[PDB]
């Protein structure tokens, strides 16, 4: 075999590299950033139908400013998240304030090296991390097991990713609405799902400073669906 | 580094097997056979030695079966360095279940206890199995008389008549048509000398190529006795039932 | 026996207004009945807009003040130049105090 | 840097081999012959001693080892290996039993000590298994004499007479020949000394047999008196000359 | 080829591969610019999105008051690389009141590198550096190489297509070099500089990256509408 | 075969290629001298310009350790600084212990014994750096040269590197013609000369002279750089010579 | 300590050792969970070429991790057993911290992280194990199944099956179970479940395990008859 | 703490324990069950230093709980004693010991017989027909010694507990706000309301 | 074919490691001899010094164990430096433990010992030398002793080690068969060292110069080596008979 933490001849991390393709595996997650709030949208998949489908929690809270999306080997994610909720909490019992979201995606990413002959293989998931802060407003990253982050305007990930990638850089201008980027979800999802998208198999949630991070119901994204097909059928 | 020279033995196949585990019990296969069998009123463990030299010094020797506490032995299959290993860590075990609880430990927590350690060298730290698998018989006032079975994997179930090592197909298919369950020990030593006089590689069953014990309330009143044949006790019971 | 303690006398004191906010503190430092210094001052900026002052064992005060302007370095660094507001330094300040809470700092300490 | 290598070293193959400890039995089998023999009133332990060069002094090498003042132990296979376990071997008939019952270890608890430390070389991480074959013979108050052969897998046999190594084949043969249960300790010293003649080649003299008795107590090779139940060691190694007194009655 | 599998392996030529490859990292990497007069030192860099919906990953980190860096190649590892920096001028600073020499850290960053050159396990990191600060002896330029091999220089660059602003720097050594007591112009050598190196793809206003150390100057980032004066 | 891929296995022939493959990188790196002198000891090194860009005299490369012994290396540089820390190391724990500076042989066993353990193991490289060091001790001057096997031995001159072959030949003629001995100040000038017809052999880039040394008399028995008159006096002296 | 990272990826994007320990899974004998309006019921394929066993003694295939929650498995018996120890460890912290007895949903949430921490772990393989966890929580009614697998993913199912020909069985449950109308009673859960096992078993004899659990620590095993007369029942109504 | 008492009689164990928990100069509450339920045949009651007790208690609880759910099976009253007492023996010599003192009553469903043992903060194990921890066996066991019968009923025990409790609320110091009482035979563990 | 590479058995029961280290015995080309008399040890050495830029006086394969015990080494010079330094550790370490001088047969043994665990431990390579340990003994008198990569060591009457090691041996195996007695019958230390050198140049047959030899001579008290002087003095004895 060879090392964990061996240099390609191109001078890439095998192992990170090939963590990478996992992630093309899963299902897909898609973030749009507003100056009314962060929306966070995730397909659901569900394997059979026997599944309860409300089960499946791709969409996770981190602290009520900070929520996150995830994609690729999910379970992977559960320590990830542990980590940021520990983050963001004792930021808060060291400094009585809350975290800033660049300074959690730093936080998170820092685990994501910590791997060789430390855990025995990066991670096999990539996040969306969205938020608010006082300092920088609303904000979308993506967090990858490279240990990289990016900060977004809007962002897809998992297997319908350069698909939907290219449809939101057509779609996403900076004076978007929070109704206007729901939407947006919905329909960029609805188009790289293989299984039609309904509220059962797809799933919303935002982050606006007033409220913080919601998950919507299961009511809620089947009006927003409904809103959808009758606007595409309008012209 | 020392990656080069790594086995990998705690791995799966693409079939989802372990391979050391496989061939561990591909191992066994080939160590002598050993027989427990659980009637109304005892056990009978009984096991064939590896092909014997005529200077072995047969009485002051112990290959197949072992004591692990006044209530439960073992059959032997195996590696021997390997199950002596074992069955020290099995009899500090009994002695510290007795000093915790002031009594006698059960057979069944005995066994899962050794066959956790086994099953821990298949998961974790880069160590080959033992290659060794156990026949226990013994005795405790919740089940009464009690046959189990484990082998390198850690895996262990419990029987009424069993066998390991050396033509354990064979030794199972006689063992399956003879056995009944209000056998009494008297009828269960017989089928296993039979038993083990059908399925051997040699060319006559004597008393020097076996070990023999009995498991039985057979003491005076609601109290259980070890009985390790002797080597003339065993030339008797081999002659009672007409083998030799 | 050692006493790791010492008693480097002075007094200090904090008064807030409207728009401005001060704190004084003499610039006398004792032992027992001697003047070590007629001036060594024992009031610090420790950047951001933040003064402060442990008063009590000297050698505590320091150390204390050092590890503080220090935290406040390392915040910069860590969260993107961000100024320190009064209410998340005095946090900090009573993490760095307990932490020694089975070998106390010996000092009073405004900001 | 340190010890990386945490896995084990022998494993088993597909066909159920341990290679490394069938390969050890491979080396015991290229080494010289050793042999033991097992009488009424005594054991007898013998072996070649192989010189390395005319210029070497052999008396410097011993092959046969005391290792309690009641046992003694011979080999066959790695001379390096041999002289180690020796070492760890007097020293746990210490730690673990003079030093808590008083007194030394019966032979089959010794023997079985020995045994799982040759055990632990065939399973531990980054380790060979040990070259060797050993027997081991020796006297305790409750169980008598007695003769026991390890091998490097951590096995143990008792035997009434064997041989090990080079020509063990032949010698086991002539062994089973010979050996009867009414052997007094000298019979079973002659004995030694026609079977060891069949593997020799070169010089058969007192200079180039190595052999040694566990028999009656030596009390003039205690060292000491005034303690009546303290009484001698049973191990006696025989001199040069000692045995070519036995060679001329041959 | 056989012999790229870990650091701890020389090739039959008496090269280390793993090495090689991190060095690769570095020229993949987006072009970073040094240089310094007498008075000043100045870094500029050319920052890379993922698409036009994301950020322009950050190639300038600050170290001290005084001192500074660029990154070209893994940015996690110029992180911990930062990170020990910061640590180590902050050491100097709390235990000898000392600000910590430029000359020093590279000689920490060398000794840092180097150990994962020699042992199992480790990997070398894969990230170049352009240290710059001001110290008792002026002002200062380091190249800082995974190989362990750190560089004091007037001038140069590191990254993709750096060859077209080192050969420019080496041209207009004797001009830089003597801009004393002005930024504004040090940083315009910097920003021709690093235009040596551009294909397709202009300096932008979220593209352009500039930090300056000097004199009378603590280390000092510019990004967005602060280097519009320069473009 | 594959007896190469390993660091600390023995081949056939009873070699350790990896030792030997780091040789190779030595052999790679630019010359290095050291000369024995009348009182003391000398070290040059030749430093490669790649480009007008790199300053003058700012990239030292002669280091010293403790106070009175200096030393040069040729091949990974990195490497020879990791062995010099060590140097450090084993020289300040000698100095707490005997309160006497570490003296040269003494120091000279520390750093072999320490390259010699990074041939036992195949979790461990070997160094990528023969060095040349020495100074001044109680019983006078010694010049020694350290080698990735962990070799070493005190020599009356010494090079490696590019130019080593080169070297060699000028230092064995300074050694036939001197048999009383060679002054410090006369050691330097030669040490001049000798990087000078050792470069030669590396004559694509131009190069930046570099000296240190050792003497009773004329350093007191301290390592200090050459500089300014001195070395402008050594480089011309060098010039004169290879014309 | 033994160090070597036994789980890794592939240029492909897949971690084999945690793919093979599916395999080990697929071989195990099969598992099925059938949750009704007011119970849950796991059903257990036990393979008959092992006839001289002893029942009384041998381990059970469904294990009681609390006195409300039971654990069944698929794959390798003696990985099985770690992870039940630590579920059972773990019930009486939360016990003893909290309280209050762990909610099915927790319990699994503990077992499946145990799972993938062995996955990113040196020196260690995964577990080559998926489990069945049923139960109620405290103080409530409504009935809970969750399934987990080696690589760590947990969820939950209106009724799932494990083991080999564990997709012959889904199959049934997929088109015979309707979520707008579960079955209503124990009795018409133990049959669909029954049913269910039937189409992969062979005899209906000592080779089907039943375990009913209902609310509030309602746990029970049905003996050979009580099942055999499910058996028994269900092939009468087939033949027609 | 305070007072905890234990008799057994021919076919149960009865155990009664002080409900007042004092501090200073205040009775901070007057109804505390000083008892935890091993199984459902054993009972165990404690004394001794304040958060020592209830959380020696409830990790005894704990481990014999974990035994139970493992084994599919209960523990007899001796085992569960033994234990107890060498968890104790081990805290007795450790950086900080554990200060409680304990009662466990229990009934042997296998021999059909009620079992009373009494252990000290020491590991002091003895099985005893009647048993009391601290001051209170200054009182009642001299009055025991004179009053009880092996063969007496669970109302004969319920009635020489009566005659304890109002000798300690005669001649003790202290106001231990009366006492909770409970009952382990071949049914389980019940407690009686009205004492 | 791994087993080639690491102390484990090979097929046939072999360690190659521990074969191929005996082969980097001979990699310095040089040829070492010991000898006893009554009183004394000797040892010789070749000392071959083929760059003129090396300082001569530096060059040595025998070392100073202790006050007593000597030892020359065949192999490389780095794993000769390896084994004397331990050798010097080990015997302070047991002087300061049981009080008096470590023998040479006991620090033979143990160094035995050291690389007998080599063979047997993976993460260690075996040293690529033969070491020769002399003394005379305060209660065995004149002693030689000597390791190997294997771990084997035993007592000699006289021994040689290196390329041409054989003939040297028999060279003095012809001597002892001549003689009668386990040693060199002569008085003084002097003579044992020409003796010593006398038979080498036998065997070997090539003469030497004073800076071709290195000599060490163990007495009771004390082991010592000759300057090029000593030995010269040596030289011109053996010349004038
Ligand atoms: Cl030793």
């Amino acid at each position: 075999d060879r090392g964990v933490s061996t240099f390609s001849p191109e001078g890439r991390l095998f192992q990170v590299e090939y963590s990478l393709e996992a992630i093309k595996l899963g299902s897909t997650a898609i973030g749009i950033a507003t100056k009314e709030g962060v929306v966070l949208g995730v397909e659901k998949r569900a394997t059979s139908p026997l599944l309860e489908s409300d089960s499946i929690e791709k969409i996770v809270e981190i602290d009520r400013h900070i929520g996150c999306a995830m994609s690729g080997l999910t379970a992977d994610a559960r320590s990830m998240i542990e980590h940021a909720r520990t983050a963001a909490v004792t930021h808060n019992l060291y400094y009585d304030e809350d975290i800033n979201v660049e300074s959690l995606t730093q936080s998170v990413c820092d685990l994501a090296l910590r791997f060789g002959e430390l855990m025995s293989r990066p991670f096999g998931v990539a996040l969306l991390i969205a938020g608010h802060d006082a300092d920088d407003g609303y904000q979308l990253f993506h967090a990858e097991p490279s240990g990289t982050f990016y900060r977004y305007n809007a962002k897809a990930i998992g297997s319908g990713s350069e698909g939907a990638q290219a449809e939101l850089l057509n779609e996403w201008h900076s004076s978007l609405t929070l109704k206007e980027a729901e939407l947006l979800v919905l329909k960029i999802l609805k188009q790289v799902m293989e299984e039609k998208l309904d509220e059962n198999n797809a799933q919303l949630s935002c982050i606006t400073k007033q409220d913080g991070f919601k998950i919507y119901d299961n009511e809620k994204t089947a009006e927003l669906i409904k809103e959808l097909k009758e606007k595409e059928a309008a012209e | 580094g020392s990656r080069r020279y790594d086995s990998r033995t705690t791995i799966f196949s693409p079939e989802g097997r372990l391979y050391q585990v496989e061939y561990a019990l591909e191992s066994i296969s080939h160590a002598g056979t050993a027989i427990g069998i659980m009637a109304s009123d005892g056990i009978v463990l009984a096991a064939e030695r590896k092909v014997t030299s005529t200077l072995l010094e047969q009485d002051t020797s112990t290959e197949k079966l072992y004591k692990l506490n006044d209530k439960i032995a073992v059959a032997v299959a195996g590696l021997t360095a390997d199950a002596e290993i074992l069955i020290n860590t099995a009899r500090i075990h009994a002695q510290n279940y007795l000093k915790t609880y002031n009594e006698d430990i059960p057979v069944e927590i005995l066994v899962r206890r050794l066959s956790d350690i086994k099953q821990g060298y298949t998961q974790h730290g880069g160590l080959r199995p033992f290659g060794v698998s156990f026949i226990y018989a013994g005795y405790d006032d919740r089940y009464g008389y009690q046959l189990y079975t484990s082998n390198p994997s850690g895996n262990y179930t419990g029987w009424k008549a069993i066998s390991v090592g050396a033509n354990t197909s064979a030794a199972q298919t006689l063992l399956q048509m003879d056995y009944k369950d209000d056998m009494k020990v008297d009828d269960a030593i017989e089928l296993a000398l039979k038993t083990l006089s059908k399925t051997t590689d040699s060319s006559a069953l004597t008393y020097d190529r076996l070990e023999f014990a009995t498991i039985r309330k057979g003491a005076n009143d609601g109290e259980v006795y070890q009985k390790i044949f002797k080597p003339q006790e065993i030339k008797d019971i081999l002659v009672k039932t007409g083998i030799t | 026996q050692f006493n790791p303690y010492g008693d480097n006398g002075g007094t200090i004191l904090g008064i807030a207004g409207e728009d401005f906010a001060v704190l004084a503190g003499d610039t006398r430092n004792i032992t027992d009945y001697s003047i070590n210094s007629r001036y060594e001052p024992k009031v610090f900026d420790c950047g951001d807009n933040i003064v402060m002052s442990a008063n009590g064992f000297a050698a505590d005060g320091d150390a204390l003040v050092k590890r503080f302007k220090n935290s406040v370095k390392w915040y910069h660094f860590d969260h993107n130049d961000k100024k320190l507001s009064i209410n998340s330094a005095a946090r900090n300040i009573q993490h760095l105090l307990y932490g020694k809470r089975f070998f106390p700092y010996y000092v009073h300490t405004i900001i | 840097m340190t010890d990386r290598y945490s896995f084990s070293l022998t494993t088993f193959s597909p066909s159920g081999k341990l290679g490394q400890i069938d390969y050890a039995l491979t080396a015991v089998k290229q080494g010289v012959t050793s042999l033991g023999i097992k009488a009424t009133n005594g054991v007898v332990i013998a072996t070649e001693k192989k010189s390395s060069s005319p210029l070497a002094m052999s008396e410097t090498l011993s092959k046969v080892s005391l290792l309690t003042p009641d046992i003694g132990a011979v080999y066959s296979g790695m001379g390096p290996d041999y002289r180690v376990l020796v070492d760890k071997s007097r020293k746990v008939a210490h730690t673990s039993y003079k030093r808590i019952y008083g007194e030394y270890p019966p032979t089959k608890l010794l023997v079985s000590e020995v045994a799982k430390i040759m055990q632990e070389a065939t399973q531990s991480g980054g380790v060979r298994p040990f070259g060797v074959s050993l027997l081991i013979a020796g006297h305790d108050e409750f169980n008598g004499f007695s003769l026991y052969q390890v091998d490097p897998s951590g096995s143990y046999f008792p035997w009434k007479a064997t041989a090990i190594g080079k020509g063990s084949v032949a010698a086991k043969t002539f062994l089973e020949k010979r050996w009867n249960d009414e052997l007094e300790l000298e019979d079973a010293i002659h004995i030694a000394l026609l079977t060891l003649k069949e593997s020799v080649e070169g010089e058969f003299n007192g200079d180039t047999i190595e052999l040694a008795i566990i028999g009656d107590e030596n009390p003039d090779l205690l060292g000491y008196t005034g303690i009546p139940t303290d009484k001698g060691p049973r191990f006696r190694k025989l001199t040069s000359q000692e045995i070519n007194d036995r060679l001329e009655a041959l | 080829n056989n012999y790229d599998g870990d650091t701890v392996t020389f090739s039959p030529t008496g090269r280390l591969f793993q090495v090689e490859y991190a060095l690769e990292a570095i020229k993949q990497g987006s072009v970073t610019v040094g240089l310094r007069s007498n008075t000043h030192a100045v870094l500029v860099a050319l920052k890379r999105n993922a698409d036009e919906l994301s950020s322009y990953q950050k190639k300038i980190i600050k170290c001290d008051e005084h001192m500074g860096l660029s990154l070209a190649g893994l940015a996690p590892d110029a992180r911990v690389l930062s990170n020990y920096l910061r640590q180590q001028c902050n050491y100097s600073s709390l235990v000898f009141n000392r600000k910590l020499a430029v000359e020093r850290a590279g000689h920490l960053l060398c000794d840092k590198a180097q150990k994962n050159t020699q042992s199992y396990g480790g990997r070398p990191y894969g990230v170049g550096l352009l240290i710059i600060g001001y110290d008792k002896s002026g002002a200062h330029l380091l190249e800082f190489q995974p190989s362990g091999n750190v560089t004091e220089l007037y001038g140069t660059a590191i990254g993709a297509r750096s060859q077209g602003a080192k050969t420019y720097l080496e041209r207009t050594l004797d001009t830089f070099i003597k801009i004393d007591g002005n930024p504004d112009e040090l940083i315009k050598a910097g920003v021709e500089a690093i235009s040596q190196s551009l294909r397709d793809e202009s300096l932008t206003v979220d593209n352009l990256s500039i930090a300056i150390v000097g004199k009378d100057t603590p280390f000092t980032i510019y990004d967005g509408e602060a280097v519009a004066k320069y473009i | 075969t594959g007896y190469d891929l390993s660091n600390s296995v023995f081949s056939p022939d009873g070699r350790n290629f990896q030792v030997e493959y780091a040789v190779k990188a030595v052999e790679n790196g630019t010359t290095s001298i050291g000369i024995k002198c009348n009182d003391g000891v000398v070290f040059a090194v030749e430093k490669l310009i790649t480009s007008k860009l790199l300053v003058p005299q700012k990239n030292v490369k002669i280091q010293v350790v403790d106070r009175h012994i200096g030393c040069v290396y040729s091949g990974l540089i990195p490497d020879g600084r990791h062995l010099v820390n060590r140097g450090r190391e084993e020289a300040a724990s000698f100095k707490k212990l005997y309160k006497t500076p570490i003296p040269i042989p003494a120091f000279a066993d520390r750093l072999g014994q320490y390259v010699q353990a990074h041939t036992l193991y195949n979790s461990v490289r070997p160094f990528g750096v023969s060095t040349i060091f020495g100074g001044v001790d109680k019983n006078g001057a010694h010049l020694y040269m350290l080698e990735p096997s962990g070799s070493y031995w005190g020599y009356k001159g010494a090079a490696t590197g590019k130019g080593r072959q080169s070297a060699k030949a000028e230092l064995e003629k300074l050694v036939d013609h001197h048999p009383e001995g060679l002054s410090a100040r006369e050691a330097v000038k030669q040490a001049a000369k000798i990087i000078y017809l050792a470069h030669e052999d590396n004559k694509e880039k131009d190069f930046e002279l570099e000296i240190s040394w050792c003497s009773l008399s004329e350093t007191n028995g301290l390592h200090k750089f050459v500089k300014g008159d001195l070395l402008q006096e050594a480089i011309d002296f060098a010039q004169k010579e290879i014309n | 300590g033994y160090d070597r990272a036994l789980s890794i990826f592939s240029p492909d994007g897949h971690i084999f050792q945690v793919e093979y320990a599916l395999e080990a899974v697929k071989r195990g004998t099969c598992a099925v969970g059938v949750k009704g309006k007011n119970c849950v019921v796991l059903g257990c394929e036990r393979r008959s070429t092992l006839k001289l066993q002893d029942t009384r003694i041998t381990p059970s295939k469904v294990s009681k991790i609390d006195s409300h929650v039971v654990l069944s498995f698929s794959g390798l018996n003696a990985d099985s057993r770690i992870l039940i120890e630590k579920a059972r460890v773990e019930a009486q912290s939360h016990r003893l911290t909290l309280e209050d007895p762990v909610t099915v949903e927790y319990l699994t949430r503990y077992v499946a992280g145990v799972q993938q921490r062995y996955t990113q772990s040196g020196g260690v393989r995964p577990f080559g194990v998926s489990t069945l966890i049923a139960g109620f929580d405290p103080r409530d009614d409504e009935p809970k199944l969750y399934q987990t697998e080696p690589s760590g993913i947990y969820s939950s199912w209106s009724a799932q099956t494990i083991g080999r020909n564990s997709k012959t069985v889904r199959e049934f449950l997929e088109k015979n179970y309707d979520r707008k109308e579960p079955p209503a009673t124990v009795e018409e859960c133990v049959k669909l479940t029954v049913r269910s096992l039937l189409e992969v078993v062979q005899t209906g004899a000592k080779n089907i395990e039943i375990t009913v659990v209902k609310p509030d620590s309602d746990i029970v095993a049905l003996s050979s008859e009580e099942i055999n007369q499910y058996v028994t029942q269900i092939e009468q109504e087939k033949q027609e | 703490m305070d007072i905890i008492l234990g008799i057994r009689v021919q076919d149960s164990v009865i155990l009664a324990s002080s409900k007042a928990v004092t501090r200073g100069i205040s009775v901070l509450k007057d109804s505390d069950d000083k008892t935890r339920q091993l199984s459902p045949h054993t009972l165990m009651s404690f004394a001794g230093e304040a958060g020592d007790t209830v959380q020696f208690a409830e990790y005894i609880q704990a481990n014999i709980q974990l035994y139970s759910i493992r084994e599919d099976y209960e523990l007899s009253p001796q085992a569960v004693s033994s234990f107890v007492r060498q968890e104790l023996a081990k805290s007795i010599r450790s950086r900080r010991p554990y200060q409680v003192n304990v009662l466990i009553g229990g009934y042997d469903k296998k021999k059909n017989k009620p079992e009373l043992y009494q252990i000290d903060y020491l590991g002091t194990k003895v099985e005893l027909p009647y048993g009391a921890h601290g001051y209170s066996g200054f009182y009642t066991f001299s009055l025991l010694d004179h009053h009880y019968r092996p063969d007496m009923t669970t109302e004969e025990g319920l009635d020489l507990l009566k005659l304890c409790v109002q000798e300690l609320e005669k001649r003790m110091p202290m106001d231990f706000k009366g006492v909770i009482v409970k009952i382990v035979d071949k049914d389980g563990i019940r407690q009686v309301d009205d004492f | 074919g791994y087993d080639r590479h690491i102390t484990i058995f090979s097929p046939e029961g072999r360690l190659y490691q521990v074969e191929y280290a005996f082969k980097a015995t001979n990699q310095t080309n040089i040829n070492s001899l010991a000898v006893r008399g009554k009183d004394c040890t000797v040892v010789i050495s070749q000392k071959k010094v083929p760059d003129k830029l090396l300082d001569p006086t530096t060059v040595s394969y025998i070392f100073c164990i202790s006050r007593t015990i000597g030892m020359v080494v065949n192999g490389p010079i780095p794993d000769a430096r390896n084994a004397a330094l331990r050798a010097k550790a080990e015997a302070a370490e047991f002087r300061y433990k049981y009080g008096y001088d470590m023998p040479c047969d006991v620090l033979a043994k143990r160094m035995a010992n050291l690389s007998q665990i080599y063979t047997q431990r993976a993460y260690m390579r075996p040293l690529g030398v033969i070491l020769t340990f002399v003394s005379v003994d305060e209660e065995l008198g004149p002693s030689i002793y000597k390791t190997d990569p294997a771990g084997y060591y035993v007592g000699y009457k006289a021994t040689a080690t290196g390329p041409k090691q054989q003939e040297i041996t028999t060279n003095l195996e012809n001597h002892f068969k001549k003689s009668k007695i386990d040693h060199i019958n002569e008085e003084s230390w002097e003579k044992v060292v020409e003796f010593a050198i006398t038979h080498m140049i036998d065997a070997l047959g090539t003469e030497f110069s004073k800076n071709d030899l290195e000599v060490g001579v163990a007495t009771k008290d004390k082991f010592f080596t000759l300057s090029a002087e000593n030995i010269e003095e040596r030289l011109v004895a053996i010349a004038e008979q």
